[PDB]
């Protein structure tokens, strides 16, 4: 995974040499930023489902053409397929957000992203509605810390930034 | 190549559920140890020159056979590439050390590594000599007990950390046979 | 030579876009020569025109006469690794020592970064070796159009991980003639000359010996799992796995006829279905949005973890039941595959004992 | 009730005469189960018929 | 079947049967071939039955086919179709028998305990048997349509 | 029947000793473990029916059995069929509640081999929706509790076949 | 790589005779075809990828196994090459219509793919599916009786060459296995 | 015997749909070995004993095939080899005779097995079997050891 020991080692592998003072001050930067967004973390895995769901809800809320039959979404199985799709991607940003970096999300969500999407007529502009709309949900100092709220804006942002 | 994070991350895609607490209180502990594992490694690394050269030079002295003519040290060249191969597997090993993970070991040094000592006859029970002397020089430096040097930190437990520098170089060792 | 040259090559000499799908994404990078004070692609460059073979100082003075030009940045990339391949060290690790078949196959693996296509180029190159000689085969490698496509003129060459490979036997011929990752090129026999002549595939086990490695597959490769033990006993596990994969063949047999005698009675009813007016409680007009999952309760997550979760059918059913099957058998063709190496690896072992001789000379 | 026409395990050695190796030979091959079946099941029969 | 009911009541009153059976049984056996005419209409027209009468069914009650209902999707609306069919099966059972004693054990006997242990609404399969009982007196005659919709009365009389 | 207290006044009372350190030990296991059988059983009691439902969804539905031929097919096998599927679930709660399978060999496993080999109750697929309600609760009590109940249905499977 | 002429013309080498008359006048029966040919392919290349998108979404719809983390499908880089995939499958199938022989299709994939998915850890039999859906589809296409599009063609008898499609995707379908 | 499969059967075959070949063959010579067992008071002069002395060799044969399908003898050891040396014992048989016989069961099985058997030619891919043929001398000397 991209992620900033892997990138560190991986630099230090590359390169053939020991790992010199600029790689522990690397991971010294990820053991200092680790509280803030394992505590995005956990709250997030406190409440993906509501945010599955509201995330879907407001998504067919912006999009009601989709619903109409021959569309990409018709089928209760369709919109189910909507909510785990959109699943996964929480779960990917749980997942990126505990590892730290890019890593995680890149080669699991967006490699090869374009192609299935392109593929099965699957619109990008309701899954950034979904995501925008759980950006805009979001909030400052009521549920969680603020500063690792902003580690959570940045990997959903990078998301929106790798779709569209 | 995956670090204690990405362990943490494989297991729980695998699974298809959140990472959630559990998993996030064990990295806590990881990331709560910290700093241990970066003087470790500063440990290790800072001296590693020298413990390659002692514990090939060890293992020479052990079987002579490998200097003996006809033996896979005998050459000055192939006493050069002993050298850099005991150079190399301490230097993954260091790359584990940080990673928390063997995944890197695995993926880049253990990967073809006894089918390539099988094709240039090299004796595996030679290499295992060698990696369990850097085992012993490493831990020795990792718990601040070696005869040599002995440099000041700030005083704890080191004891789990030994234990997993232990894990590596028994992995390698385990692997070359 | 002069007869019709099938396939396209390397396709990757048209639209880069299928690196993002392969498994070059799992490969470290390509050194790409972009701004001043390279140092890098001068190592990896050396890493791979080189077999991994350990090369020491005395060894790079025969070309650090090409390595000054382009530490100064002179010449281009494409012409420093072609005056490596003319110095005096590509001789004499790959050319005086070793026999002439694996030496071709090895330019072809350090130069253009893939395996050889055929008989067709193979023969050929062995035309060009035989009317010009070692510098004239050497020239035939670097001028070829194919690497000034794909390699360009500041990328050292990669071993290369294109989408579609027109021979498969291209794919299972370069992951084989790749070793590892630490696999180092010396006393090694030709590997791919009995899958060039008379196309086979080479070997099920090999293959994934070149591979880059995956972090999430679905099946951990059991190596280093496996128990120590005499050869026989390791065949004895293989004739088992191939025991159980045939047990679970026929399983799968049985499960795909039931699911088709099921389909094919209830297909009927599925043409009735589609026959149907059926309207929503709001499904043909108004936009209040709808709830669509009105019994859902606190924690159910209805739509399950894979979108068909939740769903079942007459049909949708036995592919459930199709689904387990088809993923033990993956593990035991797994399985196999790794019981092949380790009794590839102990042979091995058998016709190459270690020895050191015990006196010293004093 | 069934009635079992249950052959020994000394009949089913009896099964090696070529002409018995060529019909029930190919029943060693392993996907045959079904073929099993219908020669199982024409040995078993409702009812109770025995001696007399 | 009759026959079946007139002698298990014999048998359990450890006596011959009756006169008065045995004429019932002799005018049942001469109503034999219309029954067989009416359960031979019935099973070549199933198809018209089933699904005209899931039609009607889904057309009088949009609930079930909605989102959040017991049949919604195309395999839960052929599921509900097969069962349509098992009921039309079963009253043609009912009809060459002479007697609901096919109906009823095959489909009757603790049907509420099984549409209850799936979640469906069993007044819905109700309408279902009524609406297929509304297409069967189409495709019958006057007197024929009224006694095999009596054998559909008899099954909407077990769901409700 | 007896509880897992009763079985201790049992090996205690026919050696004719009294109450060593050992069974006070193993009493006090048993009262560790109390609280959490006791939460455990008031969701299985909650929940009973959607745990049949579903474990007769994974395990029973759609195949062989409920199509003609197999041996839920009408409506009469269907109801006993989720009838004995209840009555599982009772006695394993009760089982876990106690702490001592000895009512699964009184009340359950009695006579019952016997009976759907009888009958012509296939064991295979009464196992497997054993099996299926073992997951199913196991889902909703958790980790600890479901190997508590794991046991208890394990021991009823264990008993059939 | 050999069409129908090539696989006449190495048919008459391997006997070291001329082709003849009778092999020219079946010639003339391939070739007096034609056009027929013609249409037929384009009609499987004008509507390729949506064959490809409905036999690949239906292959998933049979066993969902693929879709749960765990199977090949899952995630959208291994869709993406699962996509890629069926399409070079109906590419190289394309080929040998318009060849009229099965050599461009045994050599490029046929020969060695069974080792390369099995080294992948693909499915087999789910390929199988894949490529009998492709083939129902092909066929429906290639008779004009898809229920979704039908363009308007000049009637004729195309039930030969309907039947050398089937027997392509059935050397594919038996060689994926 | 996933690798021997149609090879060990095909084995089976060829030793089995020669049956009456190797009984009657090894049984006539073991006739024509010893005049004094086809003379006045051997076993064999019998017309009764003749009959049972032809399906002793088949019976042999048949557990012995049996064997080859079976990897090793236990339904032989079972049922065939327990209780036979007492038996031909305890009815006068002689044993250096059902030895010879046994013997030459197992030269015409190799050969069969091989098909150096001038006379018969089934058309088999040529392999390696010679490990199979040790199994049945093996199974013929397993016997051949029980009867003395
Ligand atoms: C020293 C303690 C050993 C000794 C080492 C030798 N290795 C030789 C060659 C060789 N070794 C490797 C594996 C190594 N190279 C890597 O880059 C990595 C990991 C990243 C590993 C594990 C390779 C691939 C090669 C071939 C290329 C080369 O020559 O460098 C070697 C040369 C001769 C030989 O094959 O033995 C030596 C001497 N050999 C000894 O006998 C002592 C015990
Ligand atoms: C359902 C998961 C499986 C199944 C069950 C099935 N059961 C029966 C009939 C009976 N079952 C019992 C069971 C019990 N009696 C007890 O005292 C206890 C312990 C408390 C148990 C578990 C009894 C007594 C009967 C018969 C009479 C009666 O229930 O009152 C049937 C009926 C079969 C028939 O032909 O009659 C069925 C179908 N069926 C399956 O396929 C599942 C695996
Ligand atoms: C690892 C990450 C990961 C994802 C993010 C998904 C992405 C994804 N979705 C689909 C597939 C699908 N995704 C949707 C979803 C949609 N329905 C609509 O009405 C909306 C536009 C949208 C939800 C917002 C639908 C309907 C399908 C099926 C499309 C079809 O078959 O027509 C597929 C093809 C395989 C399949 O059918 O499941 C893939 C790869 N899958 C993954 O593995
Ligand atoms: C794990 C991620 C995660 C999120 C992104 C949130 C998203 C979220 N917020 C709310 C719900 C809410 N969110 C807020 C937050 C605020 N509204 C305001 O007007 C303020 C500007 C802002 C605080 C800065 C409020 C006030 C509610 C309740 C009422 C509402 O909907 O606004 C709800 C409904 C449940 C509830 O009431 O709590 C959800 C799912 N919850 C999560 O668990
Ligand atoms: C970039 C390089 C770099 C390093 C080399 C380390 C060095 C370092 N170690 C510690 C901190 C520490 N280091 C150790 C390590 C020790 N335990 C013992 O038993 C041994 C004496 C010794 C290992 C050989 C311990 C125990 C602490 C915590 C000390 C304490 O809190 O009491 C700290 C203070 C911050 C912290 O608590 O992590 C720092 C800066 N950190 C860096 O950023
Ligand atoms: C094949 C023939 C051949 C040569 C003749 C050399 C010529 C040469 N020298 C340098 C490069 C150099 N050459 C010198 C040499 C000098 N130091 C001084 O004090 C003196 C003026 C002078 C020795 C008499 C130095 C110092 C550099 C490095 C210059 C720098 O980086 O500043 C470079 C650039 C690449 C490099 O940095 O090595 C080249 C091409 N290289 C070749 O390939
Ligand atoms: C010229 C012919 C030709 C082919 C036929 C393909 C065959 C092929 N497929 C893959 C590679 C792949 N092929 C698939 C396809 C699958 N996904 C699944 O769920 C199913 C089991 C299966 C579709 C039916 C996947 C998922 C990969 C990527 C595997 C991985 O990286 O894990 C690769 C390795 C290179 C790559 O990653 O693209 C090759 C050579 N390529 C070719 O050049
Ligand atoms: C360069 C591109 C190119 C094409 C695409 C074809 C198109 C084409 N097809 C036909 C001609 C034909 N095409 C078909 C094909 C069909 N048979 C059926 O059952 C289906 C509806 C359909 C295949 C899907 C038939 C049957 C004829 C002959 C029609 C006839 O003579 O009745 C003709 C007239 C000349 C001839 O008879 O060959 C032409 C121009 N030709 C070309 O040169
Ligand atoms: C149901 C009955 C039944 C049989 C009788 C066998 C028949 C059989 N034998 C082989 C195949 C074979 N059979 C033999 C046998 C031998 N070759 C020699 O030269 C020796 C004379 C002889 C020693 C026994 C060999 C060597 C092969 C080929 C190697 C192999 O398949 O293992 C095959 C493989 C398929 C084929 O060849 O077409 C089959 C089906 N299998 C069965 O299922
Ligand atoms: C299951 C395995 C099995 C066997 C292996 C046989 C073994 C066997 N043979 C005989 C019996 C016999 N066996 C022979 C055979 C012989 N005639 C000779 O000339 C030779 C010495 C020898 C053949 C090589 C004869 C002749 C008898 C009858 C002996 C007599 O009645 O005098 C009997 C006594 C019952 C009977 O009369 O048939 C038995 C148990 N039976 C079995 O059930
Ligand atoms: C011969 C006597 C007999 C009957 C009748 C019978 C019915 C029966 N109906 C079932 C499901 C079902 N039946 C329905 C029926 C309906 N949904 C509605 O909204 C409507 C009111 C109604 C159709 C008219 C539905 C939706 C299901 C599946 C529900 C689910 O699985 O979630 C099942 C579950 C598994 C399976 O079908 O294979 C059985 C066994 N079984 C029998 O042996
Ligand atoms: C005669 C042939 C010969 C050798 C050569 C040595 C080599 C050697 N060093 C060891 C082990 C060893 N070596 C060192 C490193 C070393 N010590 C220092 O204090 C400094 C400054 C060093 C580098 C100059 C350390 C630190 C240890 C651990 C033991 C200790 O605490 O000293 C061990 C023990 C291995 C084990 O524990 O399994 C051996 C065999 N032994 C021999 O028999
Ligand atoms: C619920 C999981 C599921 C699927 C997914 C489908 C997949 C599917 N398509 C088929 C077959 C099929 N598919 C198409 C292509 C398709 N139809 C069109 O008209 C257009 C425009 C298409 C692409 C968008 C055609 C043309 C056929 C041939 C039948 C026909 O005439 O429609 C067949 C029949 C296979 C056979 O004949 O053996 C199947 C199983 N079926 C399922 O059960
Ligand atoms: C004159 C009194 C007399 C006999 C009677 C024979 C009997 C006889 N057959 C033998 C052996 C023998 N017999 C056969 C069977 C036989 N051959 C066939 O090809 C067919 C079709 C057969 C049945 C019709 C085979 C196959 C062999 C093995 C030798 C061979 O390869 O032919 C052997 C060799 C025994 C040994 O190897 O120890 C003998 C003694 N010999 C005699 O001296």
């Amino acid at each position: 995974m991209k992620s900033v020991i892997t990138t560190t080692i991986s630099a230090a592998d590359a390169a053939g040499r020991f790992p010199s003072s600029s790689d522990l001050e690397s991971i010294q930067g990820n053991i200092q930023r680790a509280s803030a967004r394992l505590e995005a973390a956990e709250k997030l895995s406190g409440n993906h489902e509501a945010v599955v769901k509201e995330a879907g809800d407001a998504c067919f809320a912006k999009y009601s053409y989709l619903k109409n039959s021959g569309e990409a979404g018709d089928s209760q199985e369709k919109i189910n397929k909507c909510y785990r799709d959109v699943d996964h991607y929480m779960r990917l940003i749980n997942y990126s957000l505990v590892v730290g970096g890019t890593g995680p999300l890149d080669e699991w969500g967006i490699a090869g992203s374009r192609e299935v999407y392109r593929t099965l007529n699957l619109p990008g502009s309701a899954y950034i509605a979904s995501f925008t709309f759980t950006r805009d949900r979001l909030c400052v100092p009521r549920d969680m810390s603020s500063q690792a709220g902003v580690e959570f804006v940045a990997a959903l942002d990078y998301v929106i930034n790798s779709l569209s | 190549m995956l670090d204690a994070f990405s362990r943490v991350v494989v297991n729980s895609d695998s699974k298809a559920a959140y990472v959630g607490g559990s998993d996030l209180q064990s990295l806590k502990t990881f990331i709560s140890d910290g700093n241990k594992r970066l003087d470790a490694v500063n440990c290790i690394v800072s001296n590693a020159s020298c413990i390659v050269s002692d514990a090939i030079s060890g293992m020479i002295c052990e079987n002579p056979g490998l200097i003996a003519p006809g033996g896979n040290c005998y050459t000055n060249r192939r006493m050069a590439a002993c050298l850099r191969d005991g150079e190399i597997i301490l230097r993954y090993v260091s790359y584990a050390l940080l990673a928390g993970d063997s995944s890197v070991l695995d993926d880049r040094c253990l990967n073809g590594l006894k089918e390539t000592y099988i094709a240039l006859g090299v004796p595996t029970a030679s290499t295992s000599r060698a990696v369990s002397i850097m085992k012993a020089a490493s831990t020795a430096f990792i718990m601040n007990t070696a005869s040599g040097r002995k440099i000041e930190i700030a005083a704890g437990d080191c004891q789990a950390l030994q234990s997993e520098a232990a894990a590596y170089f028994d992995k390698v060792g385990s692997a070359v046979d | 030579a002069i007869e019709f040259q099938t396939y396209s090559g390397g396709l990757d000499r048209v639209s880069l876009e299928p690196y993002s799908i392969t498994r070059y994404l799992f490969k470290p990078a390509p050194a790409t020569v972009t701004d001043g004070d390279k140092d890098v692609a001068i190592n990896a460059g050396l890493r791979q025109l080189f077999g991994n073979a350990y090369i020491m100082e005395e060894e790079r003075a025969e070309f650090y006469n090409a390595e000054s030009k382009f530490r100064c940045g002179e010449i281009t990339a494409r012409e420093f690794a072609r005056a490596v391949a003319l110095s005096n060290a590509y001789r004499s690790r790959f050319f005086n020592t070793v026999s002439q078949y694996r030496f071709f196959e090895l330019n072809f693996k350090h130069f253009l970064g893939r395996a050889p296509l055929n008989q067709v180029e193979y023969s050929k190159h062995f035309k060009i070796f035989a009317e010009g000689g070692y510098e004239a085969e050497i020239n035939s490698y670097f001028d070829d159009p194919e690497y000034d496509e794909v390699f360009g003129d500041d990328c050292m060459p990669f071993t290369r991980f294109r989408g579609t490979y027109a021979p498969i036997n291209q794919f299972n011929r370069m992951c084989v003639l790749e070793g590892g990752f630490a696999m180092s090129d010396k006393q090694r026999p030709v590997q791919l000359m009995t899958s060039l002549a008379a196309n086979v595939p080479p070997a099920a086990y090999r293959v994934v010996d070149g591979l880059p490695a995956i972090p999430n597959a679905e099946h951990p490769t059991r190596k280093f799992e496996l128990p120590n033990a005499s050869l026989e006993r390791f065949r004895n596990e293989v004739e088992v796995a191939k025991a159980r994969e045939l047990q679970l063949r026929v399983e799968l047999k049985e499960a795909y006829a039931k699911r088709d005698e099921y389909r094919s009675g209830f297909a009927g009813f599925r043409a009735m279905a589609a026959d149907m007016d059926i309207s929503m409680l709001p499904g043909p007009r108004f936009q209040g949005r709808v709830e669509n999952y009105p019994t859902w309760d606190g924690k159910s997550a209805p739509w399950g973890k894979s979108g068909v979760d939740t769903l079942s059918g007459v049909e949708k059913r036995p592919a459930k039941e199709i689904a387990k099957k088809e993923f033990q058998l993956e593990r035991i063709k797994q399985l196999v595959v790794d019981l092949e190496r380790r009794v590839a690896v102990l042979e091995a072992e058998r016709e190459q004992p270690a020895l050191t001789p015990e006196p010293l000379m004093f | 009730p069934f009635t079992v026409f249950a052959p020994t395990n000394d009949a089913f050695t009896d099964l090696l005469n070529a002409h018995g190796f060529a019909s029930f030979g190919p029943l060693l091959r392993p996907g045959n189960t079904d073929t099993l079946r219908d020669v199982l099941l024409y040995h078993v029969v409702r009812g109770t018929y025995d001696a007399r | 079947s009759i026959v079946t009911k007139s002698i298990v009541n014999a048998d359990a009153e450890a006596r011959y049967l009756s006169p008065g059976e045995l004429e019932r049984i002799k005018s049942f056996v001469l109503s034999g071939q219309r029954r067989l005419r009416i359960a031979q209409t019935l099973t070549e027209n199933r198809e018209m039955i089933v699904k005209k009468g899931g039609q009607q069914l889904f057309q009088k009650r949009t609930d079930v086919v909605s989102p959040g209902g017991n049949a919604y999707g195309e395999e839960m609306t052929a599921t509900c179709l097969r069962d349509l069919d098992y009921y039309l099966r079963l009253v043609t059972y009912g009809i060459v028998a002479g007697d609901v004693t096919p109906i009823e054990e095959i489909g009757l006997v603790g049907v509420k305990e099984m549409y209850n242990s799936l979640g469906t609404p069993i007044s819905g399969v109700s309408e279902g048997v009524r609406c297929m009982k509304d297409v069967a007196c189409s495709l019958l005659s006057g007197e024929d349509s009224a006694e095999a919709g009596f054998y559909f009365d008899y099954t909407l009389g077990a769901m409700q | 029947m007896q509880d897992a207290i009763t079985a201790v006044i049992n090996t205690a009372d026919v050696q004719g000793k009294y109450l060593d350190d050992n069974s006070l030990d193993k009493l006090r296991g048993y009262f560790e473990t109390g609280e959490l059988r006791v939460r455990a059983a008031a969701t299985i009691a909650a929940n009973a029916a959607t745990i049949i439902k579903e474990s007769v969804a994974k395990a029973l539905l759609y195949s062989d059995i409920t199509r003609p031929g197999g041996n839920m097919y009408t409506t009469r096998r269907y109801a006993a069929c989720i009838r004995d599927l209840d009555y599982y679930l009772r006695y394993a709660t009760y089982g876990m509640l106690a702490g001592d399978p000895s009512i699964l060999d009184e009340r359950v496993l009695n006579g019952l081999k016997e009976t759907y080999n009888s009958l012509g109750v296939p064991i295979g697929a009464t196992v497997q929706a054993i099996q299926a309600m073992k997951e199913v609760t196991a889902s909703l009590v958790g980790t600890n509790a479901g190997q508590e109940m794991a046991v208890y249905f394990d021991y009823i499977c264990s008993g059939l076949s």
